[PDB]
């Protein structure tokens, strides 16, 4: 038997969930935008020397639907909230994400990352002192990450798990 | 007039049925006629052969991606992509055709059929037709789909054209 993590992939639409998830599950990663109404994954992993079961929810961005998220956020244990470098309007929709999280769970304890994704890109707009002084201000870690060169895209996932042990052995 | 054109679905290659549709040339041309070209064929390129990636019961069933044949594809007769004609019609319950997107004028192939009311899509998708003939196709395409729209069988459009 081996621990089961139920993570949840959220941020704006197009900042690269899927490519992120995908990168993880299958090692590989197209420029092709195919988006998402909701895809669950599950692989094993070993993480600090403990082998466990990532139970995946890769989320809509799509913000028409963002009244029907409440369910997918009290079952989920810990939530990668992804941005993206390049997009500043990705980064200022995190609050929003976090607050509706911690609305919904209502606790100010959720384990959480900071996820900016994109980083292989020459345009960034959103300064990596300006996300990391965000995720200080959260109390949880900061990322950064590519889909594309697959930079940092275990460490984001590994360090959500790490998160959630955190919350379960307080 | 407005034009009319069929779609003959087939389920893993086996024949289903015929759809037919009018097209609303009468309130949205542009759309129109890009769905009856890509309908004929004429440009070269269209739905024949292409599939419906996306059938999600309740909703809708959707496709027109015949470049990539993924979801991700589709181009129009006038470019990758065309502006929003207009708004002016809605989605008003099962039988609409409206053109899929990724957000303000990215109209191209893709499209989809309602299987039921989807009015929040007002405003959003440009409505440009409705099915005519061959609904009870369109509703046994349903049970083909799921919740997220991926499909068990490979449901495609084997001919099409005008009539
Ligand atoms: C939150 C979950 N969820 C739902 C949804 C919502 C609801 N409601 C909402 C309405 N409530 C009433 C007001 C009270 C009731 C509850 C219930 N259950 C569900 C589903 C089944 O829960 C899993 C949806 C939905 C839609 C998206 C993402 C998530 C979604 C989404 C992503 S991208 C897009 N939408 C537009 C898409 N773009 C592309 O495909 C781009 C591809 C690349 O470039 C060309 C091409 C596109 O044009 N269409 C053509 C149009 C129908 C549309 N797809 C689609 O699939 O809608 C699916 C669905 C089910 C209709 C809506
Ligand atoms: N250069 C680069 N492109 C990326 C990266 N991650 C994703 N992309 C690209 O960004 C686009 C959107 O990626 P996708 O993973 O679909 O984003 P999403 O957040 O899942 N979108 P949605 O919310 O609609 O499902 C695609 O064209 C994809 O190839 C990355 O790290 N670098
Ligand atoms: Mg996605």
């Amino acid at each position: 038997s081996m621990t089961e993590y139920k993570l949840v992939v959220v941020g704006a639409r197009g900042v690269g969930k899927s490519a992120l998830t995908i990168q993880l599950i299958q090692n590989h990663f197209v420029d092709e935008y195919d988006p998402t109404i909701e895809d669950s994954y599950r692989k094993q992993v070993v993480i600090d020397g403990e082998t466990c079961l990532l139970d995946i929810l890769d989320t809509a961005g799509q913000e028409e639907y963002s009244a029907m998220r409440d369910q997918y956020m009290r079952t989920g244990e810990g939530f990668l909230c992804v941005f993206a470098i390049n997009n500043t309007k990705s980064f200022e929709d995190i609050h929003h994400y976090r607050e509706q999280i911690k609305r919904v769970k209502d606790s100010e304890d959720v384990p959480m990352v900071l996820v900016g994704n994109k980083c292989d890109l020459p345009s960034r707009t959103v300064d990596t002192k300006q996300a990391q002084d965000l995720a200080r201000s959260y109390g949880i870690p900061f990322i950064e990450t590519s889909a594309k060169t697959r930079q940092g895209v275990d460490d984001a996932f590994y360090t959500l798990v790490r998160e959630i042990r955190k919350h379960k052995e307080k | 007039v407005n034009p009319t054109v069929f779609f003959d679905i087939a389920v893993d290659g086996e024949p289903l049925g015929r759809v037919s549709f009018e097209l609303f040339a009468d309130k949205v041309p542009k759309t129109a006629e890009n769905f009856r070209a890509l309908s004929t064929g004429e440009k070269g390129f269209g739905y024949k052969g292409s599939c419906f990636h996306r059938i999600i019961p309740g909703f809708m069933c959707q496709g027109g991606d015949f470049t990539r044949h993924n979801g991700t594809g589709g181009k129009s007769i006038y470019g990758e992509k065309f502006e929003d004609e207009n708004f002016i019609l809605k989605h008003t319950g099962p039988g609409i055709l409206s053109m899929a997107n990724a957000g303000p004028n990215t109209n191209g192939s893709q499209f989809f059929i309602c299987t039921a009311k989807t009015e929040w899509l007002d405003g959003k998708h440009v409505v440009f037709g409705k099915v005519k003939e061959g609904m009870n196709i369109v509703e046994a395409m349903e049970r083909f789909g799921s919740r997220n729209g991926k499909t068990s069988k490979k449901i495609t459009i084997a001919d099409c054209g005008q009539l």
